């Protein structure tokens, strides 16, 4: 089998812009090699076949290039439909194999998080559970680190997190960290921060509450 | 016309056997052969391999070579993708796609889910977050899901009435179980003037919940 490698998994550009996907092999394949296109709901769908050949229902503005071993995928004018993972494909001996993958992204101008945090449900708290919500919404760039501050101390474990995709029609990022423990453990301690460490700010923001 | 419907999702136990069809229609089925593509949940796609439509003959990858196998019922139109002995990492969506020429994978199916658990059939305990009573322009609210087995679940805000400003995080797995949340975010003006209310249901367990969200105190 040979190894079909994508030197970048994320990629980020400017609507409008020009943008290149390459595709290493690590044998020559002698041009065959296609490309392939997945949509954030999972779809797949062929793009380029035979390095070159674009398929049946493409826009004209895909094309591919390569030879040997060296491949590559371009798309000129970049539109907000064409964000997606693009993976590219050997057939010249068997088995075939794909390449990592490369994720599409729209650049925009840098966001600063907006945290909110929430404290348990009255509701969680007779089922004996506890979660403490922090959401952090509508930021970019999409790097970003929280940080459970519990009595002034790092909580380390128990921190559950959810990312979400680019967002389709801002194209910002947003995280859901909840900090899940029992009512005994969230009766133990009163003073629940929430650190945001990000791009846009020296000092990260920070919200917090108390069950005062 | 040319489509491959597959089956729908599937929950097995460590251990167990799962069998997934590909459906082959608008076309002659013994022209062309029917490859399998295995994607784990955040990877990439994996050609498993294909099979050929005449011999049924398969022709499988490295790693998916003892406890998988290709298989058709040339009256039916239909390929089969059997797993046994099923694990963890066995935990992915399968695709079927026709092999056309020039080795392209044309015609793909929507994928068929399969997962992997020990866990029962649980509903969600679904939890309204209000804020704190301490001001600003605008007010995030937020619903709770926790711990529901299996997926999916569905969450709209005010029967689907209410889509801006809304954040619905993708479910993380805890305990064997998965945990989903979802912010809306509104102006001051209109909550808690006007009733927000989180629909979350898990068909699985046959569970719809309708939850407003009220303010503390």
């Amino acid at each position: 089998d040979i190894q079909m490698t994508q030197t970048t998994s994320s990629l980020s550009a400017s609507l409008g812009d020009r943008v290149t996907i390459s595709c290493s092999a690590s044998q020559g394949i002698s041009n065959y090699l296609n490309w392939y296109q997945q949509k954030p709901d999972g779809t797949v769908k062929l793009l380029i076949f035979y390095t070159s050949t674009l398929y049946s229902g493409v826009p004209s503005r895909f094309s591919g290039s390569g030879s040997g071993t060296d491949y590559s995928l371009t798309i000129s004018n970049l539109e907000p439909e064409d964000i997606a993972t693009y993976y590219c494909q050997q057939y010249s001996r068997f088995p075939y194999v794909f390449g990592g993958g490369t994720k599409l992204e729209i650049k925009r101008a840098d966001a600063a998080p907006t945290v909110s945090i929430f404290p348990p449900s009255s509701e969680q708290l007779t089922s004996g559970g506890a979660s403490v919500v922090c959401f952090l919404n509508n930021f970019y760039p999409k790097d970003i680190n929280v940080k459970w501050k519990i009595d002034g101390s790092e909580r380390q474990n128990g921190v559950l997190n959810s990312w979400t995709d680019q967002d389709s029609k801002d194209s910002t990022y947003s995280m859901s960290s909840t900090l899940t423990l029992t009512k005994d453990e969230y009766e133990r301690h009163n003073s629940y921060t929430c650190e945001a460490t990000h791009k846009t700010s020296t000092s990260p923001i920070v919200k917090s509450f108390n069950r005062n | 016309q040319i489509q491959l419907v597959q089956s729908g999702p599937e929950l097995k136990k460590p251990g167990e056997t799962v069998k997934i069809s590909c459906k082959a229609s608008g076309y002659t089925f013994t022209n062309y052969g029917i490859n399998w593509v295995k994607q784990a949940p955040g990877k990439g796609l994996k050609w498993m391999g294909w099979i050929n439509t005449i011999t049924e003959e398969p022709t499988f990858a490295e790693e998916f070579t003892g406890r998988f196998a290709f298989s058709l019922e040339t009256s039916a139109s239909t390929a089969y993708l059997q797993i046994n002995n099923l694990k963890n990492e066995d935990t992915a969506t399968y695709f079927c796609a026709r092999g056309s020429e020039f080795g392209r994978l044309v015609y793909w199916g929507q994928g068929a889910s399969v997962t992997v658990s020990s866990a029962k059939t649980t509903a969600p305990s679904v939890y309204p977050l209000a804020p704190v009573c301490g001001t600003g322009s605008s007010v995030t609210l937020g619903c709770l899901v926790k711990g529901y087995f299996p997926e999916p679940v569905t969450l709209t805000w005010n029967s689907g009435s209410l889509s801006s400003g809304v954040h619905t995080f993708p479910a993380v797995l805890q305990s064997d179980l998965y945990t989903l949340s979802s912010s809306v975010t509104v102006t001051s003006s209109t909550w808690p003037s006007q009733s927000i209310t989180c629909n979350v249901a898990h068909p699985a367990s046959s569970t719809k919940v309708d939850k407003k969200i009220e303010p503390r105190g």
